[PDB]
């Protein structure tokens, strides 16, 4: 049944790539360039868990 | 050598700067010392500057050595003194919890090397060798990083 | 007692959660140091009771860093320059 | 503080490197011991502060020999008596 719920392991992979972009962006500032990357991150995050 | 933070490597190369600039053909520990205080905001640099030894104070003594100098600076490399001091910093960084060794350890390394060129420079400019290492020590350690709690 | 405190935040997602909360007259500077983000709140002035107060909320998402502030400031990396709480909400929301 | 010090050199080329500067105020005699050249600077006409000064330079190219001074003076081998430093530059560099 749960042989990966919707295969949203792929989701998690994205959420990582984000973290990086996001992360590195917050360090440079890259204000809105961290902001939107963050938003893309937590967007992903919840998306994983629901599926 | 072979591992080192910028700050360490930087004080060391700054010695070479002193090689030609003071003409010390091969750069002793005095130039390493100068290196520490001449990078300003290195923990070593800062330390010497606390004790009152600015770039000036050190360099004045240093200039009283070869003093600009054999600017040809035959074998613009380290000396056995300076290479030892560098090695000592490595041990002074093992000691202080820095794997890639920083400025601080090099000032500590000078102290270690208390008959060295730095050391004698410092004993002419007053400043006791252990008060100098003191100042550096008290700006290192007491950390918890890679974590936020447990 | 201290009136400027040095706080450690865990993973960045903790900081997002945090970002949606407080500043309260605190210029504040956010360092990155061994993967974790430190947030240095520097209350211009508060009284000790008041600073411990404000500092509570922050420290719901942070813990109080044992890393002396000049240690962070040197071998860390800037994330946000001295308006960090205010800024992180931008820079971690919308 | 003694006005006379004994410093040790590695490869001869290290001694040579020193030789290319300073022998003023230092009568100096150069000994041979385990392929290292020990160099005895004997500051004549100096004060303690002045010796700590001078001695810096010497030990910039050397390290400070741990040899007891009557041991050096005895069981060494002169390479240069006289003003050793003046002499090493002649006898090794040209």
């Amino acid at each position: 049944s749960f042989t990966t719920p919707p295969n949203l392991k792929e989701l998690e992979q994205k959420l990582d790539e984000v973290r990086k972009e996001k992360d590195a962006a917050v360090q440079s500032q890259e204000f809105e360039k961290a902001a939107s990357l963050r938003d893309t991150e937590q967007r992903l995050r919840e998306q994983v868990e629901d599926t | 050598f072979g591992r080192f933070t910028e700050r360490a490597q930087k004080v060391l190369a700054l010695a070479q700067e002193e090689a030609l600039r003071l003409g010390h053909n091969n750069i002793g520990t005095e130039h390493i010392l100068l290196g520490l205080v001449r990078e300003g905001e290195g923990i070593a640099a800062k330390a010497l500057q606390a004790l009152g030894l600015g770039s000036e104070k050190i360099q004045k003594e240093v200039e009283s050595l070869i003093g600009r100098g054999q600017e040809m600076s035959q074998t613009i490399h380290y000396t056995p003194r300076a290479k030892k001091v560098i090695e000592l910093s490595m041990d002074e960084a093992r000691k202080l919890g820095h794997s890639y060794v920083g400025t601080e350890h090099i000032l500590l390394g000078l102290i270690r090397e208390g008959e060295g060129v730095a050391a004698r420079v410092l004993n002419n400019l007053g400043v006791s060798l252990n008060k100098a290492r003191q100042q550096v020590l008290q700006l290192l350690g007491s950390n918890e990083t890679g974590s936020s709690a447990a | 007692q201290k009136l400027q405190f040095v706080l450690r935040f865990g993973d960045f997602e903790d900081v997002i959660s945090l970002s949606k909360l407080n500043v309260n007259g605190s210029k504040t500077t956010l360092y990155s140091f061994e993967n974790r983000y430190y947030l240095y709140v520097d209350f211009c002035n508060m009284t000790d009771e008041e600073v411990e107060n404000q500092l509570s909320i922050l420290l719901e998402y942070a813990t109080e860093s044992s890393i002396s502030i000049h240690r962070l400031e040197e071998y860390g990396k800037l994330i946000i320059s001295e308006h960090a709480l205010e800024t992180i909400k931008k820079h971690f929301a919308s």
